[PDB]
């Protein structure tokens, strides 16, 4: 399910009557499109991507690495019933769990919903985009009927 | 107060901020604001 | 949060200066209507837009949602903890009743 959206059509007087209220699932600018939005290029995003990881993969390190001395700092703070072998297991443990999440929100952000700020980027161009899929990428439309 | 005053509390929203016209490409714009003219907050197609 | 907020101020001053370079590219495969002006605020923008949604997904990530992953921190305690209030901050409880 890449997409879905609900929407209201207008002022009326006529419950029944249909409207074009969805048709909001495919707003986007049109002012200047001088230029391509990077965003909707796959291999830009991959390398914000790459990068990103990167520097995730660099903050686990340092964490990683304070955590020593967090322990220390904790070892005279925490009484002689201080484990550092316990305390370094908790710490790994939400330290790997936090950088897990920032995984998945460094690849939300650049993968699943990158359209969420752009306006130039419709609700359906984007949620195909995620895919690497174009507009003309929508075979079928199952209508109401 | 002038409300209370007067029973004018729900105004009754008799035509929607765009007209048919642009309606859609109100729809289509997410940037599409509406503005002020004759004191009426309405759509207008400068903003489209 | 700090610390995040930094890296995306320098991803922001690298993205700046990358768009110079973007734009010779792009002054080349683009023809002769290439607009260095016009492309240099489409892409600012884009680049000032993509550091928004940065520095509000670091935001979210360490103020707002920091507990939608970790299982040690409740939802109640965690929706406290974002505005720095604790359990015995809940001063009344609206029961159905």
């Amino acid at each position: 399910l890449a997409m879905t959206a609900t929407a209201t059509d207008k002022i009326g007087r006529s419950v029944p009557a249909p409207g074009k209220g969805i048709l909001t699932t495919a707003r986007e600018h049109h002012g200047n499109l001088k230029y391509p939005s990077p965003l909707l290029n796959i291999k830009y995003r991959k390398r914000q991507l790459n990068k990103r990881l990167e520097q995730i993969k660099s903050w686990e390190e340092t964490e990683l690495s304070y955590l020593q001395e967090e322990a220390e700092l904790a070892k005279e703070e925490f009484g002689d019933e201080f484990s550092m072998h316990e305390f370094l297991k908790e710490r790994t443990e939400e330290v790997y769990r936090e950088s897990k999440r920032q995984v998945s929100d460094a690849k939300k952000q650049w993968g699943n919903s990158f359209y969420k700020s752009d306006p130039r980027i419709a609700p359906l161009r984007g949620a195909l985009a995620a895919f690497n899929l174009t507009i003309d990428d929508i075979g079928v439309a199952s209508f109401h009927g | 107060h002038n409300a209370i005053t007067r029973n004018t509390m729900f105004v009754a929203k008799d035509k929607a901020p765009y007209s048919d016209e642009l309606e859609q490409p109100v729809y289509l714009d997410p940037l599409a604001r509406v503005e002020e003219n004759k004191k009426k907050l309405v759509f207008s197609d400068k903003t489209i």
